[PDB]
This record gives structure tokens, sequence and C-alpha cells, in this order.
RNA sequence: AAUAAAUAAGUUUAAUACCUUUUGCAGCAUGGACCAGCGAUUAAAUGCCGGUAAUUAGCAAAGUUAAACUAACGAAAAAUA
RNA sequence: UAAGUCAGACGCAAAGCUACAAGGUUUCGCGUCAAAAGGAAAAAAGUCCGCCAGCGAGGCUAAGGUACAUAAA
RNA sequence: CCUAUGCAGCUUUAGGGCAGGUUAUUAUUCAAUAAACUACCUUUUUUCUGGGACGGACGCUCUUAUUAAAGAAACAAGAGUGAGCAAUGGUUUUUACUAAUUAUAAAAAAGAAAAGCUUAACUGCAAUACAAACAAUUAAAGCAGGGGCAUUGUCGGCAAUAAUGCAUUGAAGAAAUA
RNA sequence: CGUUCUUCAACCAACGGAAUAAAGCUACGCUAGGGAUAACAGGCUUAUUCGCUCACAGAGUUUUAUCGACGAGCGCGGUUGGCACCUC
């Protein structure tokens, strides 16, 4: 046992059992545990159902030409791309890369959590049904270079790996769900002319 | 000043119910603490070895003079104590060698293959050389 | 190859036995000789000599001679002249009715046997055959080879 | 190893010989990039600390506590995060107070799609 | 021979088949009287001198000795 | 041991003396001494660059020996894969083989139930028959014997091939051994177009003075073939073969005795030898009688007309033997293991055709199975019901009716399982 | 260690160079004042082990060199006649 | 892999030597460092939690914390 | 100060040599050989180690602590040994006996002593294992030959655990070649 | 003259034994290396050293005025030591 050579005892014992089994047949031929073994199942408990969520974003049309925007007196909170935003018309937000949309398109955001004005507030638990936010896709860009560098002193270890994140830009157009307080109504045209191209 | 003697590994090598083949060493001891039972032998230094194919057993006996005796036994495969078991053991020995060669592979050679033949003495193979090397069967009488 | 100072490789004994000189012969199996005849590369209706074996491709390069060995089951006679032979080959050929002859050649004689044209093209007489072999080789040869072999029918 | 062009691009705002001397600038460039990896990690810890301080200050002006608010939101199933709550307390005091009143007193009027079932 | 030592010998080109080499002078009919040499006894002593000996039997090369003058 | 590392078996003196020699041929010995399919594959893989046609011929022949060792089961996966690889070398060297080498190649591949591709098989046949068989003269008796049986097993039925082969071999028939002639006779019987040719008559005449040299297995096959080939016994072989069987009735193995006995019964030459025939069967029934031979014994005894006797209930034991083979039950007794009883080889699925034939024969025996608590035919049908239950997919309308007729004949028609 | 991450631009927080050598170095252990140029497993023969091909190789030009191969136990019977 | 390595260190737990001393020395069981960034204890190789592919102003926790410094009763 | 594939100079009754002089022996009309004295040339003068030197030690067994598997180190501790026996080996019979070893709870179908006969303290081989870096070291069923005591069992030295030394070189007996 | 078998011997006790054999001085010294290793200083340890407390035996002889002990515990880093952690 003092030696560090690996032991061959398991090999010597297996050769002995294999020789006996090959030449001498067994007496038993059945095993009850195998006979009554049941069908394989996925689990022993009912599955847990999932909680529904409103749609994240969906295209509804395109923008025809140059437009202008004016300031309004309402705001809301919307969940998008894994993070929450507080938005009001004519705001610009930056998010992760959104797939399946193009520049100069109008999208509809439905995961609205809070709506507010100067006279009333509406709180979702956790989402408000029947509210939405409209926005225009303005950019798909690569952000500034981030230089990633690693080194370990006195260990001859060095790594350099620059990268460029992918992001998307949106401009908020309209917030629907809550009326402005009395005297705060915007009584003039505000937004662009939208060509509707999404009928379900 | 220092120094130590080389270690001797005294002790048992197998337990109850373990399978053994002829010639395998079961116990290494300095004194006859354990005595040979059935289907076992004993060397001149009290080494106990198996003489058949079977499983190891341990038992205790109380003697006439009040002493305790300990035996080592080897039990046949199916508790067969008839004199016909010897031929079955001989076949098992041949089979075991075949099993080992299959597992090891062809490149673990078990026989030599030289560019010459080994001499024959008394009808068996000998490792000692003759005074002169000659080709077999390449000469005629006279 | 240095092992640190133990020098374990030189702790083994030395053997001085001299191997037999017959390890310098070219070995030809009886089973390979038959295959050539069956394919048609050798003429079995006449005496086969080492010159025919060399040209047929059975033997690659000869410096001393050819040793014939092995067992084979034959159905037709064969007459072959070689320099050495074992007992298994002799029994196999004679069982079918053949004849195996061990012929003694010298260095100059072997050249004439294999490449006779090398002498005729230069208008040189062929080498002469030997008179006899040393008595120490009694039991090794049956006849003295003739530089132009005498072919017969089989 | 960075080239001369890369080294001097990184070190254009360094002081003294660190700007135009290769040996001096190279060691200054590598040490700075090491600071940046640590800096990005710590930024996420500091900003969350600032959000909590602002929320706590707003809560205590009304007689409440930050820890009481976080527990109360989870009982109402309100999933606003700390970045949004921090901004409400600073820029939308009236909406921030409305959230506190709902959690503490639960006196909000429920809204249904069919106003008259 | 142990596997580790055997591979080194093969890697260096060891391919001997017999304990000694055959003698061409023993082949019948190929005896050359001019090239006659009495059989000698093989030497079994390795050359262990660390200055002009076998490089495989010494750890490093030692300087040579001075000539008598 | 002392020479090798732990766990490495010590050298065998018989093998060591073969490999240690002054003569060449190392690769041939290595493949000839291989003990398993995997070992032979490793030898060929490590020697690919030096393989030659002689090596390929021996490798295919070795497949016959490895199969024999692994009896009691069908061809295993490693054997099949090894055979496939060897075929590629046969195609490569198809134009370099000799007559003897081709003979060995076909025999080995035929013993493994491997069908050579028609294109390759045609090439091999062309080599043998090329030059009108003038090269067939330079072949020994064994080469000719393997040519006839090897191609016949493959199924090559080219008339020109057999015509040329028969013409060249014809003059040498009188000088072949009894076993070689018997193999030729078997091929002639299987080939219809040679039934009435002069070659068939020449073979029978040549075998007349060599009857005494036939082995028990070849002797049994020769008697079978001669009965179909020459029912008129014009050559006299049947008379001589029958005389030898009568003289040496008890000197042959059980299998050969059963085959000869069945042939005599179908020839309507039955004599009061049933008492002598019954005792060997009961003496050795658990062995030397597989399913096929068990059916042969039943047909011969039933045709001869032997009736069950109190001292020796031959039909009763045969039913137990049939049930044992169908079920495949094994025994761990030392005597059974050392005796190499056929029943301990394992389980081998049998064709439904044999099951129907056995059931019909038992029904024709005239013994009951159901009514009595312990009847001679009870164990067989009880085993039959269990076996059929696991293979219902193979039962069709005709098979069910055939068994139903047998079940009614024996006396089991109530729709209930056998008592045993 | 003279920078980094942020910012309402007022400031706030994080943060003891590199190499070599070590059980362990911000090291009060070793080397470099800075810039440009020069500066370190290369070639031949032979052997071993993988990969990719040719399907023996070189001369010569119907004939020669080099290599490789060359007996191991002739063991299968699958005929519903 | 016919490669590198044959200078090791400390914590908890045992024994020999020392003085039931040493950040001592010799063996032995587990872990960590060596070759391991991040969080807690003041700085913190070897203790406690825990193993860094990259970016983000999302969320839940471990060891440890919850009048100021300093996030949270 | 210690460590080197160390270097150099000097010293001597450390090893080897003769190549100048002296001396000895022999030979030819300034020569040849050398276990001497002087001069000169060349070579050697371990390691471990609580730094090195000084002292001590280096092979192989038994026992103690690190528990009741094995294994496990220090210039840790306590004791042996570099053999003996022609019977103190092998084997049968008897019984008022059951010890001793350097040390030790071995052993009753076993030993010791007494009485008788003997040389297996053999020739040629050997499955399988213990251990082990390797070299070697340890146990051993079984087969053939010639023997011993019994009359169908045992004997390939000794209760067991120490009494040892590779290769090379040299020597002896026999046999085969040349 | 050479080979094989049966065997033994010498120095290898520095006992895995080989370059056949085989001692010293250097403060006149020289080169390559190490804080992997000593001498001075720092560090860790506190046996020893030193101090205090308990102990109140014994001397003084009414007084624990003064002197002072066996034995135990704790502290100090200034005495003699141990280790080899920093610098060749
Ligand atoms: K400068
Ligand atoms: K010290
Ligand atoms: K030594
Ligand atoms: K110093
Ligand atoms: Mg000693
Ligand atoms: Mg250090
Ligand atoms: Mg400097
Ligand atoms: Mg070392
Ligand atoms: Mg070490
Ligand atoms: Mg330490
Ligand atoms: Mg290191
Ligand atoms: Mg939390
Ligand atoms: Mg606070
Ligand atoms: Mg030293
Ligand atoms: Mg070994
Ligand atoms: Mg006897
Ligand atoms: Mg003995
Ligand atoms: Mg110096
Ligand atoms: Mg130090
Ligand atoms: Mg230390």
């Amino acid at each position: 046992v003092r030696t560090k050579l690996p032991s061959k005892r398991p090999f010597l014992q297996t050769a002995s059992h294999l020789a006996v089994n090959s030449l001498v047949p067994s007496v038993r031929t059945n095993r009850w545990a195998d006979l009554i073994k049941g069908p394989a199942v996925r689990s022993c408990i009912p599955e847990i159902p999932e909680v529904p969520k409103p749609s994240e974003y969906t295209t509804i049309g395109t923008i025809e030409g140059p437009y202008t925007l004016n300031l309004e007196r309402v705001f809301g909170v919307v969940e998008l791309a894994g993070s929450q935003y507080k938005v009001t018309p004519d705001d610009v937000i930056f998010t992760n890369l959104l797939h399946g949309i193009e520049v100069n398109e109008v999208v509809m955001l439905e995961r609205v959590m809070l709506l507010g004005s100067r006279s009333n507030t509406i709180i979702g638990r956790p989402y408000i049904p029947g509210a939405c936010v409209l926005a225009a896709v303005e950019e798909h860009f690569l952000d500034g270079t981030v230089h990633v560098f690693k080194r370990k002193k006195r260990k001859r270890y060095r790594r350099y790996k620059p990268t460029r994140p992918m992001m998307t830009t949106l401009r908020i157009l309209k917030v629907l769900g809550i009326d402005p307080a009395p005297g705060d109504e915007l009584g003039i045209p505000s937004g662009p002319v939208i060509k509707i191209t999404n009928t379900e | 000043q220092g120094g130590k003697s080389h270690a001797k590994n005294w002790g048992p090598k197998f337990g109850d119910g373990e399978i053994v083949f002829p010639g395998m060493i079961i116990m290494r001891q300095k004194q006859g603490i354990y005595s040979p039972g059935y289907n076992v032998g004993r060397g001149r230094d009290y080494t106990i070895f198996a003489k058949t194919v079977g499983y190891v057993e341990y038992s205790k006996l109380k003697t006439e003079r009040g002493k305790t005796r300990r035996y080592i036994h080897v039990v046949p495969i199916n508790d067969d104590w008839s004199p016909e078991y010897q031929k079955l053991a001989d076949e098992l020995v041949v089979r075991r060698a075949e099993v080992k060669r299959q597992i090891l592979g062809h490149h673990v050679h078990t026989e030599p293959a030289f560019h010459f033949s080994l001499p024959q003495r008394n009808g068996n193979m000998s490792w000692l050389l003759n005074s002169v090397h000659k080709f077999p069967g390449t000469t005629t009488l006279a | 190859l240095y092992d640190g100072g133990q020098l374990g490789l030189v702790k083994f004994p030395v053997t001085r036995q001299i191997p037999s000189y017959e390890v310098l012969y070219n070995q030809l199996g009886v089973s390979k000789l038959v295959e050539f005849i069956q394919l048609g590369l050798l003429d079995h209706t006449k005496t086969i000599t080492m010159k025919e074996l060399l040209n047929a491709g059975c033997v690659s390069s000869l410096k001393y001679g050819v040793l014939l060995y092995g067992n084979v089951s034959l159905s037709f006679p064969i007459n072959i002249e070689v320099t050495a032979c074992d007992d298994r080959a002799r029994r196999s050929i004679e069982a079918a009715g053949g004849k195996v002859t061990r012929v003694y050649y010298t260095k100059d004689g072997l050249e004439g046997l294999l490449f006779p044209k090398r002498f005729t093209d230069k208008n040189l007489p062929l080498p002469r055959p030997a008179v006899a072999w040393h008595p120490k080789f009694d039991g090794k040869f049956d006849a003295v080879g003739q530089i132009p072999p005498v072919y017969e029918a089989v | 190893t960075f080239s001369r062009e890369q080294v001097f691009t990184f070190a254009k705002n360094f002081t003294g010989r660190a700007r135009n001397v290769y040996k001096v600038a190279l060691r200054r460039v590598e040490r700075g990039l090491q600071h940046s990896y640590v800096g990005r990690k710590e930024k996420k810890r500091t900003i969350r600390s600032l959000w909590i301080q602002r929320i706590n200050a707003g809560c205590r002006e009304h007689g409440f506590a930050y820890s009481a608010l976080i527990n109360g939101l989870n009982q109402e199933n309100i999933q606003l995060n700390r970045k949004v709550l921090s901004e409400l307390a600073m820029h939308e005091p009236d909406s921030f107070k409305a959230v506190l009143d709902q959690v503490r007193f639960m006196k909000g009027q429920e809204i249904y799609a069919n106003v008259e079932p | 021979l142990h596997k580790a030592y055997a591979k080194k010998l093969l890697k260096l080109g060891f391919k001997r088949r017999f304990w000694t080499d055959p003698d061409p002078q023993m082949v019948p009919g190929f005896f050359d009287p001019s090239k006659y040499k009495p059989r000698e006894r093989l030497n079994g002593k390795p050359n262990l001198r660390p200055d002009i000996g076998c490089p495989a039997l010494r750890q490093s090369q030692r300087p040579l000795k001075k000539l008598p003058r | 041991g002392t020479i090798f590392n732990t766990g490495v078996p010590g050298p065998r003196p018989e093998v060591a003396q073969k490999l240690s020699t002054e003569y060449q041929g190392h690769i041939l010995r290595m493949i000839s001494l291989a003990e398993s399919a995997s070992e032979l594959d490793e030898v060929l893989w490590s020697s690919k660059k030096h393989l030659r046609p002689v090596h390929i011929a021996r490798s295919c022949l070795k497949l016959e020996y490895l199969r024999t060792k692994e009896k009691g089961r069908e061809v295993s996966e490693p054997i099949k894969n090894l055979a496939s690889e060897l075929e590629n070398y046969v195609e490569l060297y198809s134009t370099k083989f000799t007559i003897g080498q081709v003979s060995q190649l076909v025999r080995g591949l035929s013993s493994i139930r491997r069908n050579i591709q028609p294109d390759l098989l045609l090439k091999l046949a062309a080599v043998v028959v090329a030059d009108d068989g003038r090269q067939v003269q330079l072949a020994n008796e064994m080469d000719c014997r393997d040519l006839f049986f090897g191609f016949f097993s493959q199924g090559f039925d080219n008339e020109l091939f057999w015509k040329r082969l028969s013409e060249s071999v014809l003059p040498r028939l009188p000088y072949f051994n009894a076993d070689v002639v018997s193999t030729v006779l078997r091929v002639v019987s299987g080939l219809r177009f040679l039934h009435n040719t002069e070659f068939a008559h020449a073979t029978m005449t040549a075998l007349v003075p060599k009857v005494g040299d036939l082995s028990p297995a070849r002797l049994a096959d020769a008697f079978f073939s001669a009965s179909l080939l020459d029912p008129t016994d014009v050559s006299g072989l049947n008379a001589k073969l029958e005389e030898r069987f009568l003289r040496e009735f008890t000197s042959f193995p059980i299998k050969d005795t059963v085959t000869m006995f069945q042939t005599v019964t179908v020839r309507r030459h039955s004599t009061p030898e049933l008492a002598a025939q019954v005792a060997p069967l009961v003496a050795a029934q658990a062995h030397q009688l597989p399913v096929r031979h068990l059916r042969r014994a039943l047909e011969g005894m039933v045709t001869a007309g032997w009736k069950d006797t109190a001292e020796i209930p031959l039909y009763a034991i045969l039913a137990k033997q049939a049930a044992r083979l169908v079920l495949g039950k094994q025994s761990a007794a030392t005597s059974a293991i050392l005796g190499k009883h056929v029943d301990n080889q394992g389980y081998q699925r049998t064709p439904v055709q044999l099951l129907r034939q056995l059931a019909r024969i038992f029904a024709n025996t005239g013994l009951k199975a159901g009514p009595g608590a312990n009847q001679p035919l009870a164990p067989y049908f009880a085993a039959l019901q269990r076996e059929l239950e696991g293979r219902l997919a193979e039962l069709d309308e005709q098979v069910t009716d055939d068994f139903a007729e047998s079940f009614k004949k024996v006396g089991i028609a109530e729709g209930a399982r056998v008592q045993i």
C-alpha cells in the first residue's frame, strides 16, 4: 500500500466474476423491481402556470415626412427592454437593440405601470390595462468604444478586447390613458401623419 | 542515529464472500494466528493461499484445552463438495486468462517472438542457451 | 539517456553466443513457390534453379544462397535446386513425387549461374565449377553445382 | 503590446513626459485602463445608493420610512423600481405622495373596463 | 525492459536482433584467405571516463588532462 | 507472475514456440492465432501497409473458426463489421488471387451467411473458370472440395460455370477421397440441371469402392443424396450404404443415426430394429438432438410405427425435450455444464414452421395432451402456448387454423391453457 | 504611480509603477535618465511519433539495385426429401 | 505528456523533538494560498462569505450590518 | 561566511612515471636497463549536518508514540545482528514432558526429548499472487525423472520475523565447435 | 583460439558497488553565485533573568517596626539563550 502505483485489484476481481458468469449460468431469471417498473414521468407534481404579461412593443405604421412636436402636461412609466422609463411627449430614450423594427416606424408600448397628471394619478398593479405609449424609431447605432483590459503583475498575463455595444433610439410621441387636468388641454395638432400598415 | 527497517504489510487481503482463484494470497502473518481450513494451504512463513475457485470464509473454533482457534476456508461456487468440482475449476482457470487478454488488448503481448527458437531440455522449454546455435532441420545424417 | 548516476542499464550480464551463418541466406517458402507456379510466373515442366527464381521475382537479391522451408500440399511433381532446405519442405515435395537437390556454389560460380550474359557479352569464358566442398560441411550439400545447369523434363 | 499610435492616442491629455514619451506613457496607459474596469463595476453600486437616500428623505417628510415602503409595495403587487421612485420624489411630489397613501391606507378607487357592469 | 527505458532505446535507433553479429567467413564457399582474423572475445567493460567516454553514462563533459612535458 | 506486470497472463509454451523461430511469416501467424474478432481487426489495422492476397484469404477463413467458437447465437456485430471491411480488400485484389485463395475466400464468407455482391462474385467465378479450367489442374483435393461447396452455398447457378468445372474435375473423381466425393455428390443433388448428366453417374460410380472410407457425417449425407439421385439403386450405392449402417448401427453418433434411420423409413425398408433404435434416443436425449434433429427423430419413429411402451416412453421424454428447447431454461448443475448439453447454450428463437411441423407430428402420434393430468404431450403444448403468446404478430389465419387442427386432434379444444 | 468612474462643473467617490526573483515584494531585494537604429532554438545528416498524398521506390530502357511479403490445426453442412 | 514539477506557506485538529515555547522543527487529516479578482473584519497572501467571457443608472440574496462618519429599524 | 563540473600557487614518508645528475650492474672501442637518493612531470584528497568545523553516522531485523485496516518522518526512543548446526536437516514409533530464543499471549493431532532407518541441505520446469519507480527481493498449487521414511502420506533445508553485495575482471569442473 | 552449462574468489562496510590507485596549507590569494546559510543590528519566543501579588513558615519576641521562605500565579522585554523571518 505504501507504493504510489495505482492498484489493479478492481481489474483482477472483474476478470474473475466475468469468467464465472460466462461459464456458469445463474439460477434466478427475474427481478421484481424490474418487472413492475412503471413508465417514466416528467415529475410528481402538477406544473406551475405562468403569469401573462402585456405585449412589449409592436409596429403600427410608418412616418411620411418631417413633423413637429409640442409639450404636453401628462407623463407615464413604461417597461421596455428590461428597464423602466419615465416618459413624456418629445422625450428621447436609449435602449438595448430592438429587433424587427426600422427607422421612421411607429411602435406601440403596452406595459404601462403608472400614469399621472396635475390633478390625478393612476397606479397599476402591476400594469394598467387599456393604456399605451407611442414612439418613433430614430436610430440603430453602435455606441462609443469601451476598452477592456486585464493584467496580472509579474505573471506574464495581458489581455486586450475592445468592444462596441448595440443600442436603439426612440422619440416619444403620445401618451394615452389619462386626461389632462382642466385648462391643460393641447388644442392644436401635435404629431406626424402616420400611414397605418398594421391591421389585425 | 536514525534508520528504519523495510515495512512488512501484515494483514488480511479478502473478506467474507469475496471470490478467489488458485494461488491467491489471503493472509500475510508473522505467526500462526490463523490456521488453514478447507481448500487452502500454508507456506513455510505462515502465508495462507487458496487452492480452488470459491469464496472466502472465516470461522472460530474452541479446542479441547480451552484455546480459541481461527480458520480460513474457501467454499465452492454452488456448495459443491463432490470430487467432480476439480475439473470445473480447471476450465474456469483457462477461461479467466482468455477474459483478461480480451480486456487488455492485442498490443499487450503475453508471449515472446524472437528471431530464434529457444532450446528444448527434458521435453520442456528452457531459457538457457546451447554452446552452438543451429537452424532446426537443416542438416542430414552423416 | 542519463539516469542520474544509478546507471541501471549496465547492471545486466553479457551474452557472446554467435548466431548461425544461415541467417545470411534468403528465405523462400514452399507455399510462395507454388503460388508463382499457379499464376504462371514459373515453369513447372522443367527443372527450377535459382536463376529462374531471381528472374521470376521470388527472390529479391542473392549474395550467398536460397533457403527453402515450410509445409505445402502438392498434387504435381517439382524439381528444384537450392542451396539449403529444411525437412518439412523436402517431405512436401517428395510426397508429390518431386526431387530437392542441395547444390554447392562458390562466390565466382554463383555469379555465372545468375548472370551468364554478363560474361558472353564480353566474350569471356564462364566461371568453372568447384571440385569438392570441405568435409566440415558434409551433410549440407548433395551435389556440386554446374555453372550452366542441366535442365530436364518433369 | 500597444503601438506608438495607440499609446499616444490614449495619452493625449496626460501631464509632462507622460504625453509624448513612449516608456513613460505606456505604463500610464495600462494603469488607467485597469482603473476603468473597476470604475464601471463601482458605478452600479453608487447609483443605487443615491436612489435609496432620495427615497428615504421623501418618505420621512411625510412620517414614513424607506423599509416600510419597500415592504408595502410588495404587498400591493406594485413593481416600480428604485430609479423610477427616486425620480418621482424629486420631480413629481404629488404622484409620489399618492403612492404612499395607497400603500399605507389603501383608499384608492378601483378602475374596471366596464364602468357599469 | 521497462517501458520508459525501452522507448528511449527505440527512439535512438536500437534494432539489434541477435546477441552478436554473424560472421560472413563461415558461409560455405565464401571464405576469403586474405580477410582472416582470429576470433576475439567481446569486451564487457563500459567506457565510463567522463572526459572521452560515452555521453549517455556521464552527467556532463569534463576537461581533458594535461599532456606530459 | 515474474516476467510481466501485474495482471498480464503468463506465456503459453505452445504459442511461444510458434512465434519464436528463425523463419519468416510473422504476420500470418499473428492472424492465425487470433482468438477474437476484435483482436484480428487490430492486427489488420496495424499491418495495413503490408497486407497481401494471402493475408486476406486467411483472414476470411478465420471468420469460420471464430463463428464456431461463438455457437448458440447468431452472427455478432463485430463479426459482421469485420466481414464488411474484408470485402473491400477482396475487390482490390480480385484480379490477383489464385484458385486456392479464391476457394478459401468463398468458404469463409459463406459460413457466416454473407452474400457476396453479384459483380464481385462474377469476377471470382471468372478467375476459376478462365482458360477453360486448365489452371484447375494445379490444385489439390481440398481446393476442389471447397470450390464446389463454397459456390453452391453462395447460390451461383451459372450453367457455363458449372459445366466447365465439372468437365475439368471429371477425370480426377476416381482419385479423390471419400469425403471429397461426398461433397461433390451433395452439390450435384442440389443442382437440378446436373441430375441426369453423365457427371452425376460418374460421381456415383467413383464412390462405389470408397464407401468404407466415408466419415459418419459424410456417410449420412451421401445416403440421403443417393436416395433422391438414384431411387432405382442401379449403382448399388444404396445397398452398400444400408449394409454398412446395419453392421455399424451403434458405432455412429446420435445425429448420424437419426438421419440414416429417417431415410430408411421413407424408403419403406423398415425392419424390426425399433427396439435397438429406441434405446440410444432415450440414453442421449438431453444432448446431441437440437430442434431440427428432434423433428427428424419423431418423423422416423412415427413413420416406422413404433408405439409407446411402459418401460421406455420415448414420446413422453421427447415432449419434455421439445419444451425445454422452446423455453430455453438452463441448469447450473456441474454435470450439465461439463457435459456441454445443448439446452444450456441459451435461448434461440425458432421458426414458426418448425413449431407447426412438431405440433402436427405429435398430433399424428396418437397420444393425448389435455385430458390426463400427466400426459406425454402435456409439456410441449404448454411451452408452445407460452412461446406463441409473445409472438402473436407472426400468427396469421392459416397458422391459427393449422394449430387448431393439431390441438383438436390431441384433444385440447375447450379454449383453456394446458395443465402444465 | 498624477489617473479612473461620474457631475447641477462648485465637487464627490475608487485607487501603494513595471520587470526579474520568491513560501511570501508598494518594497527599505534586483535592472532601467530619455529617443532612434541594431540585438537571441538557426542549418545539415540520421532516428522516433502524428498529419496529407502516391499505390512499391531508384536507375536504366524486355534488366537490374533497395525495400516488403513468404504454413498456421484444411475446423463450414444452413437439403419443409 | 520521452512535457513541466522534485526550495513550499499558514489556519483548525492530533503526536514526536524543544520548555505540553517560537511566524521553530519532523510526520499526519481537511481546507485555503501558491496559480484567485470581488464582499465583511482598519491596512489584511494562508481567517469568514464566494470563483471574474463582455456591456447596462433593472431585481433577489450570502458573510456581515440597520442613531453620525456610512447604505438600511 | 557558506555553496561549485571550480582555478591557481606552495608542502609532504598521499598514488603513478623516468625524462637531467649521482649511484649500481652489464656491453662496445658520447651506450643500454633501474622498487635507490636528489631534480622534474602528471593525478587524487566523499556526502549527510537546525551555517561550517570538531564529534557521530551510512547494510539488514525486532519493539515504542502518531489507537483498535495498511502506510507514515526527525542527529526521536529501547534492544539485536555480518551466525550456527553432518544434526539442531528428512521421515516413522513410543509418553508420569509442554520449554526456550535479542525480543514476543506462535503451536495439542502440534511440539520437545528418547529409539530406528536415511541425505529432498535433489535434476529439468511451473499456473497464480504479495510487494514494488526500476533493478532485484517474497509465497507457491501442479508436471516429469531419480530417491528417503512410511505403506499411500510427507520431504525442493532449519517455528516464524536479521546472518548480506549488481555488472565487470579472474579462476576451476564438464561438454560442443573450430 | 572461441562459445555454453555447473560453480567460486578479490576490492566494493561511503554496503545501487566503477576515471585502476591515491593526503594537506593559503592571513599572498583569484573567479562564478546565495540573505536558499553564519558573524553586528531589527523581528518572533520568554526557558532563564527581573518585578509584583498570594502564601506569614521561620528569625525579631506581643506586633507584618524590620528581615524573610517552601510553593503557585501573572507581568516586563534591559541578562544568558533558541529560531533563521528582512538585508551578501
Ligand atoms: K525625456
Ligand atoms: K540555527
Ligand atoms: K556511496
Ligand atoms: K549582507
Ligand atoms: Mg548501527
Ligand atoms: Mg527569502
Ligand atoms: Mg540603477
Ligand atoms: Mg532535490
Ligand atoms: Mg524537497
Ligand atoms: Mg514554519
Ligand atoms: Mg512559484
Ligand atoms: Mg432586499
Ligand atoms: Mg443613512
Ligand atoms: Mg557538506
Ligand atoms: Mg519489477
Ligand atoms: Mg512417495
Ligand atoms: Mg521443510
Ligand atoms: Mg567575489
Ligand atoms: Mg532567511
Ligand atoms: Mg524553515
